[PDB]
């Protein structure tokens, strides 16, 4: 009779963490993704590494 | 409490049926079995509880701590006799069987044996 009450409190905190997590995630990721490419060099910094692919993969 | 542990001889019991307790016997088998086979299966305790680790992961806190202390400090009730005069009601009816009935009966029985001797002879 005790256990079921406990599982609810734990279960709610889990469920709420995900229900924030996706919405927080979408809200963050939709915010900062809007920037970024103004630094084209998020693009270059990889052409850098992508070149360290183009070299260092073969 | 416990369990009565005791012995059942089924052709003995069932046949006995002194009218004022007879009925019980026929029913009494079936009643007993219910308890017998059931209890054999179940466990007597459940799991146990690590309140600390669960508590740390709860967010409505201090409640689990309340319940925890109260549970560990707590004792549940017990269940108790309506009847331990039945225990004794036996020895009285056992007086009935033996002394009262035994003796007068015994005397008759013996005599017939000796009687039979001579009436074989």
């Amino acid at each position: 009779e005790v256990k079921n009450r406990l599982d609810y409190h734990i279960s709610v905190q889990n469920m709420m963490r995900q229900k924030e997590q996706e919405h927080m995630i979408n809200w963050v990721e939709k915010r900062v993704v809007q920037s970024i490419s103004a630094q084209q060099e998020k693009e270059t910094i990889a052409k850098c590494i992508a070149d360290l692919k183009l070299l260092s993969k073969k | 409490r416990k369990l009565a542990l005791k012995t059942i001889d089924w052709v003995a019991f069932g046949e006995i049926i002194p009218r004022n307790q007879k009925a019980v016997a026929n029913s009494l088998k079936s009643w007993n079995e219910t308890l017998t086979s059931r209890l054999a299966t179940l466990p007597e305790k459940p799991p146990a509880i690590d309140w600390a680790y669960y508590k740390a992961n709860v967010a409505k806190a201090g409640l689990v701590d309340d319940f925890e202390k109260k549970f560990n400090a707590l004792k549940v009730p017990i269940p108790e006799d309506k009847y331990t005069a039945q225990v004794d009601a036996e020895e009285k009816e056992d007086v009935k069987s033996c002394a009262e009935f035994l003796t007068q009966s015994k005397t008759r029985i013996q005599e017939y044996e000796k009687e039979l001797e001579k009436m074989r002879n």
